[PDB]
């Protein structure tokens, strides 16, 4: 029934419950079957990136497109291992490896934040150079 | 309340 | 150096290591120092809510008044139990005792987020009173 | 990059 739409009150609530649900996904550690999402948003925020790139490679010395489209092809294949290891946490869900599973995960993904900062850092220095810096 | 509930369900 | 104001590589590098991030503590649980922060802003959005409903009281029937100012009262009580257990933990990190505080902050939590929804039917009902439903 | 590093500083 009720119209919501400047319903502070409904809102404020709305906010109160998410805050206590931010609280605890991040004191707890997520059910497996819950981070197949997790791991989709990262997809998404990769792919999105990927394509960004593509589109400023032509902008940037023909001198760097390689070391760049290396940098590429190690982030896709980070979030090959990640996947990877997803579905074998998934798979061993409720038993004795289910841990060692969400480690290799975290590693998985961790190590493609950290290629993505250096993706980050090689276009900043191709950026640099077409700009022409001392 | 549907996309309260969503989230009052969120927490079993 | 670099102004980043339109520098989507730099936007959507910071996403992918947002998600990576958002991933990786649903997937971990938080240490015990990290989540003063987000009781922190489980205070905040409660401050607000109770503010909003401060300004509501006076435009629904004195009839309700009371009941409405019962269920403020025990929102703040809620965060009081909330705040104890969350000092209790990081008193008792890396013991053997620091689980049971982590569960005993969840369920302090989870009964906020319990009594605040119900906060909201409180309040929906008096508004369909005052609205003049059938 | 110091707010991205606030965050690269988050996976330790």
């Amino acid at each position: 029934n009720l119209d919501r739409s400047n319903d502070k009150v409904y809102e404020n609530v709305t906010g109160l419950v998410k805050a206590v649900i931010e609280m605890s996904s991040k004191i707890q550690p997520a059910p497996p079957e819950e981070y197949v999402p997790m791991v989709k948003e990262v997809g998404l925020a990769l792919r999105t990136l990927l394509a960004t790139v593509d589109e400023t490679i032509p902008l940037l010395p023909a001198s760097t497109h390689r070391e760049i489209e290396m940098a590429q092809k190690l982030l896709n294949s980070d979030l090959g291992e990640l996947i990877n290891k997803m579905k074998l946490a998934q798979q061993y869900v409720m038993t004795s490896l289910q841990q060692e599973y969400k480690k290799q995960m975290l590693t998985a993904a961790h190590a493609l934040a950290v290629d993505a900062k250096n993706l980050l850092d090689v276009i900043d220095q191709a950026r640099l150079k077409m700009l022409g810096q001392t | 309340t549907r996309e309260l509930d969503e989230l009052m369900a969120s927490l079993s």
